[PDB]
RNA sequence: GACCUUUGUACCCCAGAGUGA
């Protein structure tokens, strides 16, 4: 190609950390928001995706 | 229901009308819920008249809250013109705030009136 | 900022040194205010694999709002109160030591609250969605055999309750709810009792009545830095 | 004396036998040991609330001196002792008030309190786990916290007016959003700035950007018209169209294979996501804006309201505090402190007086001209 | 064997807890 394509590399994990970022945050936010009607379920599940 | 307790009969009211006359000449006097919510901030408040007569009443309902936390006497009296009037003040005030001073000349007074007030309020 | 932190004698409360001597104790809630009270994060945290880093935030414990602060700085033998208790509280006037109470003792522990003001109850409501051990519990104390299905029993028993007959209000749940040489800890204000009066016959004859319900007084005390006119009792259960 | 008395809790109603007390009086032996051993008392029968409803409700009646019927049915255990009101039965229990109550419905049984607080019902609560006889403790003391969140939240609490926290979340999560729409809208901004340069110069929009690359993936069939891209969400009459066709011809960007447009794909569609729950969330915060706090929302409208309450914290912790512009600041302080406390207190907010408060926010509008 | 600071650009142009005819 006519510029060596490898950049994209260094864009895409510089993205995957920040999408980690935004999905813990909106996980505890949806803690937050959700304690109100069954608090009593992070403390038994804890991960994210399972919650 | 009744959002108008504890609600102070005659004598008292033109005692405590009395009381707040010889504390405007004293200058012991605050004038107004916003005055009178500072007050209760900085723990000099003694106590706390609300009006009944004001529309709305919702207006004057943070006073038994903060006072409740503070620990401070609070008695609505009927009418806010003559709240106003016992303040030597021509317009009507809706609520006043007694101010701490141990050098104050009418203090007797001012203990014999929170002796009634907290006899209503238990 | 820049303030250290170390552990006092009791057991749950924190000392933070030194350009003024500060009380503290440590949040179980992240982030969250009661009375625009400042916190100061300290952490002890790791940057290795497995571990991640710690979040600590400590919150101050102003002695002028609440009575067992001004207590602890003004010099006070043991407190009776220490993780693991259980603890029934009286007195709920804004929640603010509530807190506190519920920060020292601990996870464990559970803090039984009771007011009969029904409008600032829903507050402790809040903080009881807030905090998981904040129980409230909201009826007039004078009848503490209306809810005998709603509280176990108790170590530690502290009263904070301005009546001018507060000695049988802490006989019933003394009577009651009470284990075995437990703790009883008692506010006064002076004025609330009698003022016709020198507060300290009503400090005499108040340790009397006190000691006729069987409870044995072992030291009071004046607080004549930060509020003025009350004294605190501390003391036993059938010593 | 004839005594087979009652014990009460959250835990199953319980009646037990007593073979005898202390008639003995109060010194230092029969107390301290009747404070930790304690038997001399046996459990003959139970019987389970189990509803959370019904528990409650039960409580409430216990609670003011009144019986259940259940409660009747377990004092209908008298049958193998041949009778009733031949024993003249004692009952002891906690309440004064109950026992008139029993009295009542029961002249076949003499019920008394005396004591009060007799010290065999503290011997039974001293050492209640071990006559768990058959019942469970690990959710039974968490009933214990529940159900003291049932009373006292029941008896004055009912839900009314809860958002003091939602439309916090409402606006910090929507903030969030907004910041991690820049976040995609930048790296799709960059890529298709390097296959097609000049789009990016042409749409300043992140959404409408994001279905352009999203729908075409090729500079050579991007146009209003073979293929219509351009006749959906804009109109082929506008000046955007006519230099699309500008654009499609002059270009001299990067020839890029489909498995690095896939990823692109995906990048819009999170964008689209995005704009969908931040669309949604800010109709909610419309509805609920319009909800707990109408005043507010009559006066400075929704976006202020949810961010000074989102600074307080709770519409209570905005009720209890207190060049020619700040006079008008100063006089929305006040009134807008005003209206907060009317917002507060129990559906007379519904009315129009923060209405007629904007009125008067009028009246000073026309007062700072003159 | 053993992220921190500077230059340039956009925004804000800075009464709230002030005082109390």
């Amino acid at each position: 190609s006519a510029d060596k394509v490898d950049v994209m590399i260094i864009q895409a994990i510089a993205l995957l950390d920040d999408l980690d970022k935004e999905l813990n945050t909106y996980a505890m936010r949806c803690k937050e928001w959700y304690g109100w009607h069954f608090p009593e379920l992070a403390k038994i599940v804890t991960d994210s995706v399972a919650y | 229901n009744p959002k108008a307790f504890p609600l102070a009969d005659a004598a008292l009211t033109q005692q405590i009308l009395d009381v707040v006359q010889q504390a405007a000449n004293l200058r012991q006097l605050k004038k107004g819920a916003n005055e009178a919510t500072k007050t209760l901030n900085r723990g000099i408040s003694e106590f706390i008249i609300m009006a009944a007569d004001c529309e709305p009443i919702e207006i004057l309902l943070h006073l038994p809250l903060l006072c409740e936390d503070k620990n401070v006497p609070y008695v609505f009296v009927p009418s806010r013109v003559a709240l106003g009037r016992a303040c030597g003040v021509s317009r009507p005030v809706i609520a006043a705030s007694i101010t701490t001073n141990d050098a104050s000349a009418i203090k007797t007074q001012i203990y014999a009136v929170k002796d009634k007030i907290e006899t209503l309020l238990i | 900022a820049k303030v250290v932190i170390e552990p006092h004698r009791h057991a749950g409360v924190y000392i933070a040194r030194g350009k003024e001597d500060l009380l503290v104790t440590k949040n179980m809630a992240p982030g969250e205010s009661v009375y625009g009270e400042k916190r100061i994060s300290v952490e002890e945290p790791s940057k290795e694999d497995g571990v991640p880093p710690t979040k600590v935030e400590y919150r101050v414990w102003n002695p002028f709002r609440s009575k067992l602060a001004a207590g602890i700085m003004g010099g006070l033998d043991e407190l009776f109160i220490a993780p693991g208790k259980k603890v029934l509280y009286l007195g709920a006037a804004s929640g603010t030591s509530v807190s506190h109470v519920s920060d020292v003792v601990g996870p464990e522990g559970v803090v039984y609250a009771v007011e009969f003001s029904h409008r600032p109850g829903r507050e402790l409501i809040s903080m009881a969605k807030k905090r998981p051990n904040i129980i409230p519990i909201i009826e007039d104390a004078r009848h503490p055999q209306k809810y005998r299905m709603l509280i176990g029993m108790v170590d530690c028993v502290f009263a904070d309750v301005a009546q001018p007959d507060q000695a049988r209000i802490i006989a019933l749940n003394s009577h009651m709810f009470l284990k075995d040489q437990g703790g009883v800890v008692i506010s006064i204000k002076a004025n609330c009792i009698d003022s016709t009066v020198d507060a300290e016959t009503v400090f005499a004859r108040e340790v009397q009545k006190l000691r006729e319900e069987r409870i044995k007084p072992l030291e009071q005390l004046t607080l004549e830095p930060y509020e003025r006119d009350h004294c605190i009792v501390v003391g036993r259960y059938m010593r | 004396l004839f005594e087979e008395p009652t014990g009460y809790a959250v835990f199953k109603v319980k009646l037990q036998q007593d073979d005898i007390g202390s008639r003995l009086k109060e010194v230092q032996e029969q107390i301290n040991d009747f404070g930790a051993f304690t038997k001399l008392i046996e459990l003959v029968s139970f019987a389970p609330f189990k509803g959370a409803a019904e528990a409650l409700e039960n409580a409430n009646d216990i609670s003011e001196g009144l019986v259940s019927e259940s409660l009747k049915a377990i004092l209908d255990l008298n049958l193998p002792k041949a009778s009733s009101k031949k024993k003249n039965i004692t009952l002891a229990i906690s309440d004064k008030n109950l026992g008139p109550s029993i009295k009542e419905e029961f002249p076949y049984v003499d019920c008394i309190s005396n004591e009060l607080a007799q010290d065999l019902i503290r011997g039974v609560r001293l050492h209640g786990e071990k006559l768990f006889k058959g019942l469970q403790s690990g959710d039974l003391e968490r009933a214990q916290l529940g159900l003291g969140h049932a009373y006292s939240r029941a008896k004055v609490k009912f839900s009314v007016q809860k958002n003091d926290n939602h439309i916090i979340q409402a606006i910090a999560l929507l903030d969030q959003l907004d910041k991690d729409i820049n976040t995609f809208a930048m790296r799709v901004k960059e890529w298709y700035g390097w296959h097609f340069p000049e789009l990016a110069k042409l749409v300043p929009d992140n959404y409408t950007f994001a279905k352009l690359v999203l729908f075409i993936k090729d500079k050579a069939s991007l146009n209003d018209d073979s293929l219509h891209d351009l006749a959906a969400l804009l109109n082929e009459d506008s000046g955007i169209a006519q230099r699309v066709i500008d654009n499609a011809r002059i270009s001299m960007g990067q020839d890029i294979s489909e498995t690095d447009m896939e990823n692109v794909c995906v990048f819009a569609q999170r964008v689209a996501s995005l704009a969908d729950y931040r669309r949604q969330l800010y109709d909610y915060l419309c509805e609920k804006m319009h909800t707990v706090a109408p005043n507010l929302s009559e006066l400075i409208g929704e976006v202020i309201g949810a961010r000074l309450i989102s600074h307080a914290g709770s519409l209570t912790n905005l009720s209890k505090q207190a060049k020619n512009k700040g006079r008008i600041s100063r006089y929305l302080a006040n009134k807008c402190s005003m209206a907060s406390r009317i917002d507060n207190y129990s559906e007379e907010p519904s009315n129009v007086f923060g209405s007629v408060l904007k009125k008067q926010v009028e009246q000073r509008l026309e007062f700072y001209n003159t």
